[PDB]
């Protein structure tokens, strides 16, 4: 308007407020919202004091809560905007809370007079009063916002998830003014109609974290709030909103199970929820496998997807029969990340060959346990027995597949205790042999059993390679591995029948041949084209070499999706290495084929000035697979020396280095041997150091795949490609080389490599600091280290920073794996590298430890905890931590067993008060029993462990995976009860008198106090308020009754069209102040619908209130 | 969710009436001492809801002797 | 999981109402910086009570 800003701020400062009173006339609403933009530029550029600013707080208070009462939505958002600006310290907002300014604030909340900019800055101010002090938010605002967002989703409310986040924001630091309105039922009821994933959980997670504290636990009902969430599953007649469109009502039902389902599988990853829904009470799990035993074919469909998202397993298809929805849940199935374009090799290499760590402790595995042990206990089994046999066939097949991959589970990852009894299964075996119960109930248990073996069948059979370029190398790790340790002759005739039935001397017409017993001439052992010197076999070579030949274009130009397209390629390898096996007859067409060969090579790259473009044929037909044939050439030691007599590593060699086309490299990257030292690995390390950067990225991923595959003396070169792929100037190239190196020491005998070549892993993150520690674990390179002052420089360090850093990165690991965070299927949640854990392995550094007595304060911490804050929980979850991670061998226990602190951790495990603490001990006692000694001290304290490695699928019962569970799983479920925190005249007249016969003060709570007006005239000399115009007190008093009427919500229209009699016959009752201070505070301490408290907030919107505006305009002058 | 009750299942409902299986029993209204009694051997496992104001429920008792005794 | 302490469910609120929000509205209200129908029914009611009142009861 007209800004200064280089005068007296005193001066300044009262004419501005002054012009904001503005005597309410004579001054428009544009230089007042443009005077509010010139009074927060100025409290912006000065600071805020009561000395410089030549005025006290309240009266600058009085005057900008009269801002939010004129008409203009501009001027208002101004006001609440330039209020926001102001609070700033604890004082200024006791000093705006003492005069009734919530009212105001939770009245410009909840009028929705298409205003979406003015309700911003409302919703921003009460953020800013929660950022400063949270302990004194008003009720107003409270109850405004509940009620918005408990009935805003109805009226097409826009601000309804602005206004949860709020709350869920507040019930963090101030629970009791939340949970005396009834905001955590709004939070509760807003997670079964809300479809996205993120607000669900992280509104669930609010309502976990209260159960989780105790002090927060007071302020949760025992076994009806959290429980709701599984109500549409439970109620199979579940009506959510008492009003709702009757035209969608299997929309809505779907919206509910979707939402339920979201709600049930984000209890059971916090540990909070876990404790809480496994109660040995009438809990809230028994309730759902009691619905499960129900025939009811829409509830029983609907949790078997709970069951099958809960375990993290994948679901089969929806048919009938179990040989059809058992293909689709086998693990070689086809993806879309294979195929060539996305994820060629290498990511089908990371699903079907598995990870090299057998002794990592793979904390999914432990929370998988106690799961699946929880569920077992309350009888889980049994109830999919009983949805196997008596259903339909649609259930049946898909409760056949789940308890079979649960079985399959039990036996893998659950103590020997817990699952020696589990594979019997009586109640399905009794039933599949008694006699005397109805044949059908038989038959289908024993259909069942025989689906059951054929499960197991699939499970102990494995995944096979999809591919064939994975098969070649799988088959060339395995034939080198079985030579490096150490049939029928057919001379003439039946080679000669064999021959005469394949049909290829007979027509010369393609796809027309008999393959398999081409494949058989071609495979037989003993015919080679060196010893039978016969002219048919010599028509029939040269026929299958002038069909192969790509410039003959007969093979190179069948399309992918063929009917026999990899029996083709199949024929293809074992005749180019049948034309091999004559190594001295075996050349004329060899030669020929590998020419024509990187002829069409040559030609498709680029290498020729015609096109240098055929990207759309080698990308869609079987011209691709002459790559394998050169990966069938690689092998022999006799093919690399055929291979070199033509120019073939040099057509590659200059492959390398071109930009356009990124798909080759991948193709030869792949194909290619790098068994011996030759000319193979250069072309590899070509790649790997001067090539695209996506070709780069992929040549480093690349190592999973000969690493995972056991190629033999990967130490030796793989090691040194790793190390030389570190200092790439790309980042996540070098990350991801980091990981590989990271998998890859988990053999010793590759760790022994890495060490005698010292690297540089200090200059990049925190996983390179990780994968140096691993060096303190051997004696040769802890001594390496030792010399230089590093371990002593370490210890100080995790001492005073890194002990409470490593419980944050287990936790995110945590998080990302099993939350949906994403801090800015099943993964494998691999513990991280602990200093603690190295150090003890080799006995040097284990007396290195000892004589630094960090055991005793740690020991200390767990036996003295204070879990009152949220800082020492972490110390403690830190401790906890160093404890497990200090107890991993043998050497460990020996001197943890000195102070003896695995009792305190296992009563810790059972009877503590925080709950996420509760499964820190659970993991860390998981972790213990890595060792012999460490499952056998925790016998004696009545907890089992897995007794088996991953070495094997199916050890025989008589180093070790980490995991530890209790013998009775309700031992940790134990939960001490806390009580709830609440267990701690005229109405009878207007019965019988109507309102115009009785026309022929009324405020009951109105104090000093608590009112707009009043409190005002004893701080800063308001003058009392004038006599209005016993004709008035008794319409105070009828507005007030129905005004309370109206809370009820039994029949609101009534009471509604008497407010509106009201206003109508006398619109001057709504323009006492101190009326509108008593229904504010009415509104303040009842529960209010939207639409009523809408009604009421904006029946005293066209009202003057002169005489505020006067005598504060009076007061400040 | 009150028009929507049309069935209802013993599982659900009351799981103590369907684990009966034998009981001593009289099925109720016919009883004389001038007869040999009929006792309740069997209760169907699922009722029918007559669709009224009152809903009143289709209960089906199994006696002794083989016969269905309906109740409402 | 371990969404226990007060820090990461507040980051975890915040990111999730922000991101996964189809309106606008959060991505206005939750800035990190700080860290009428009842005039219908009255008008018509007026009108309607002007007609009303003609005759004695
Ligand atoms: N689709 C085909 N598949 C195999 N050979 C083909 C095909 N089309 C044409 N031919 C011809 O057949 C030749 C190979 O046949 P040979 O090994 O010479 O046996 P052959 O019976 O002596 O052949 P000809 O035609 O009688 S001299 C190929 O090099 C082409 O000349
Ligand atoms: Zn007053």
């Amino acid at each position: 308007n007209v800004p200064l800003d280089l005068t007296r701020e005193p001066s300044d400062n009262l004419r501005e407020i002054l012009q904001n009173v503005a005597r309410l006339q004579g001054v428009s609403n544009m230089r007042k919202l443009g005077h509010l933009n010139n009074f927060t530029k100025l409290l912006c550029d000065i600071g805020h004091s009561e000395e410089k600013l030549g005025f006290h707080y309240e009266d600058i208070i009085i005057c900008l809560r009269l801002a939010l009462l004129n008409e203009a939505k501009e001027v208002r958002a101004a006001g609440l905007r330039a209020l926001r600006y102001l609070i700033q310290d604890s004082s200024i907002l006791q000093k705006v809370l003492k005069l009734k300014v919530d009212y105001l604030i939770a009245r410009c909340i909840d009028i929705q007079q298409s205003n979406e900019v003015e309700r911003t800055q409302a919703l921003r101010l009460v953020r800013k009063m929660i950022t400063v002090n949270a302990s004194l938010f008003p009720s107003s605002v409270t109850n405004s916002l509940i009620a918005v967002g408990n009935d805003g989703l109805q009226e097409r409310d826009r601000m309804v998830r602005a206004c949860i986040a709020i709350i869920c924001e507040l019930a963090l630091q101030n629970p009791e003014v939340v949970a005396l309105r009834g905001g955590l039922n709004t939070i509760l009821k807003n997670v079964i109609d809300c479809q996205l994933s993120r607000i669900n959980e992280a509104l669930i997670t609010t309502i976990l974290h209260l159960l989780n504290h105790p002090k927060t636990r007071q302020y949760v009902r025992a076994d009806v709030e959290l429980e709701r969430i599984l109500a549409p599953y439970t109620d199979f007649h579940y009506r959510h909103s008492p009003d709702t469109a009757e035209g969608q009502l299997k929309e809505d039902r779907e919206a509910r199970f979707l939402a339920s389902k979201m709600g049930i599988i984000a209890t059971f990853r916090s540990w909070a929820g876990i404790i809480n829904l496994c109660k040995p009470g009438n809990s809230g799990i028994q309730s759902l496998i009691g619905v499960l035993c129900i025939p009811n074919m829409e509830i029983r469909r609907g949790l078997l997807e709970v069951l099958y998202d809960i375990f993290r397993l994948p679901l089969p298809v929806v048919t009938e029969e179990f040989i059809e929805a058992l293909l689709s849940v086998d693990p070689g199935r086809f993806q879309d990340s294979w195929r060539l374009s996305d994820g060629f090799v290498a990511a089908e290499a990371k699903t079907i060959l598995p990870h090299r760590a057998r002794s990592r402790p793979d904390l999914m595995d432990n929370y998988l346990a106690l799961i699946l042990s929880a569920f077992i206990r309350n009888g889980l089994l049994e109830g999919l027995v009983e949805v196997i046999t008596n259903s339909d066939d649609h259930i049946s097949v898909r409760a056949t597949i789940l308890l079979g991959e649960l079985l399959h589970m039990a036996n893998t990852i659950l103590p020997h205790s817990h699952s020696h009894h589990l594979h019997c299964l009586p109640t399905l075996m009794n039933m599949a042999a008694s006699f005397d119960i109805p044949k059908e109930k038989r038959l289908r248990a024993s259909a069942a059993l025989n689906c059951l073996k054929r499960f197991h069948e699939m499970k102990k059979r494995g995944p096979k390679p999809y591919s064939l370029h994975l098969d070649h190398i799988i088959q060339k790790a395995i034939a080198t591995h079985q030579k490096r340790d150490q049939i029928l002759k057919d001379t003439e005739e039946a080679l000669l029948i064999n021959l005469r039935d394949s049909q290829v001397l007979q027509h010369k017409e393609n796809l027309e041949w008999n393959w398999n017993l081409i494949g058989t001439i071609l495979k037989w052992p003993n015919v080679n084209l060196r010893n039978y010197k016969d002219e048919q076999l010599h028509r029939f070579v040269r026929r299958l070499l002038y069909f192969y030949k790509p410039s003959s274009k007969l093979y190179a130009n069948l399309d992918l999706d063929f009917a026999k397209a990899k029996q083709l390629t199949v024929v293809g390898c074992q005749f180019t290495e049948f034309l091999l096996e004559s190594e001295e007859d075996g050349q004329g067409y060899l030669e020929d084929l590998v020419k024509d060969i990187v002829q069409w090579l040559n030609a498709s790259s680029g290498m020729k000035p015609e096109r240098s473009l055929q990207n759309n044929g080698l990308l869609t037909t079987l011209s691709q697979h002459y790559f394998l044939f050169i990966g069938t050439l690689s092998c022999h030691p006799h093919g690399v020396k055929m291979l070199e007599k033509c120019s073939v590593f040099q057509c590659l060699l200059n492959l390398c280095s071109l930009k356009n086309q990124d798909h080759l490299l991948k193709l030869t990257v792949s194909s290619l041997d790098y068994s011996r030292d030759g000319l193979a690995r250069v072309i590899l390390s070509k790649i790997l150091t001067a090539a695209t950067d996506a070709c780069r990225l992929y040549a480093t991923k690349h190592l999973r795949v000969l690493l995972r595959a056991n190629v033999e003396f990967f130490n030796n070169w793989g090691i040194e490609l790793l190390v030389t792929q570190l200092h790439d100037k790309n980042k996540t190239i070098s990350s991801e080389a980091l990981d590989i190196l990271d998998e890859a020491c988990e053999d010793k005998a590759n760790l022994h490599a890495l060490i005698q070549m010292k690297p540089a892993l200090s200059h990049l993150g925190d996983k390179g600091l990780l994968l140096l520690l691993r060096f303190l674990s051997i004696p040769k390179g802890f001594s390496y280290l030792n010399e230089r002052g590093y371990v002593a420089k370490q210890l100080e360090k995790w001492h005073r920073e890194y002990n409470s850093k490593y419980v944050d990165l287990i936790e995110e690991q945590l998080n990302e794996a099993l939350t949906t965070y994403r801090k800015p299927q099943r993964p494998h949640v691999y513990l991280p590298i602990h200093l603690y854990g190295q150090l003890v392995h080799h006995k040097t550094g284990c007396h290195l430890l000892e004589v630094q007595n960090i055991i005793t304060e740690l020991c200390r911490n767990v036996r003295t905890p204070d879990l009152d804050k949220w800082e020492e929980i972490k110390k403690l979850k830190a401790s906890l931590w160093a404890l497990g991670n200090i107890g991993s061998s043998n050497w460990g226990l020996n001197l943890l067993q000195e102070e003896n602190v695995i009792p305190d951790i296992l009563k810790l495990a059972k009877q503590c008060e925080v709950l996420s603490i509760r499964g820190t001990c659970v993991y860390v006692l998981g972790l213990i029993a890595k060792t012999k000694q460490g499952c056998d001290i925790l016998k004696c304290h009545n907890w089992d462990a897995v007794r088996h490695s991953r070495k094997h699928l199916w050890p025989v019962v008589p180093d070790y995976i980490g995991l530890a569970l209790p013998v009775d799983i309700n031992d940790i479920f134990q939960v001490k009860d806390i009580p709830y925190f609440q267990t701690k005249s005229f109405h009878l007249l207007r019965q019988q008198m109507s309102l115009t016969e009785i026309m022929n003060t009324g405020l009951q709570e109105h104090t000093d106090d608590n009112c707009l007006y009043c409190v005002c005239i004893e701080i800063l000399g308001f003058q009392p308020s004038n006599q209005l115009s016993m004709c008035r007190i008794l319409l105070r008093k009828e507005v007030l009754r129905l005004v309370i009427n109206l809370s009820s919500s039994v029949s609101t229209k009534c009471h509604e069209t008497g407010l509106l009699t009201i206003k109508e016959k006398y619109p001057q009752t709504f323009d006492d102040i101190c009326l509108y201070s008593e229904v504010s505070h009415l509104l303040s301490h009842c529960t209010f619908r939207l639409p009523c408290r809408r009604f009421i907030q904006e029946l005293f919107q066209d009202v003057q209130f002169l005489q505020m505006h006067e005598e504060a305009e009076a007061v400040l002058a | 969710q009150l028009p929507q009750l049309t069935s209802l299942e013993l599982q659900y409902v009351s799981p103590k009436l369907l684990m009966c299986r034998d009981l001593e029993l009289a099925v109720p209204g016919t009883y004389d001492p001038n007869q040999p009694i009929i006792r309740i051997q069997s209760i169907a496992p699922s009722l029918q809801v007559i669709t009224s104001k009152q809903r009143p429920r289709k209960l089906t008792l199994m006696g002794s002797n083989g016969h269905e005794f309906v109740f409402l | 999981a371990f969404l226990d302490n007060p820090t990461i469910i507040l980051a975890h609120i915040r990111q999730s109402h922000v991101t996964s929000d189809d309106t606008g509205m959060c991505e206005m209200v939750l800035i990190d910086h700080d860290v009428s129908n009842t005039a219908q029914r009255l008008e018509r009611l007026r009108k309607e009570r002007q007609n009303q009142i003609k005759c004695k009861n």
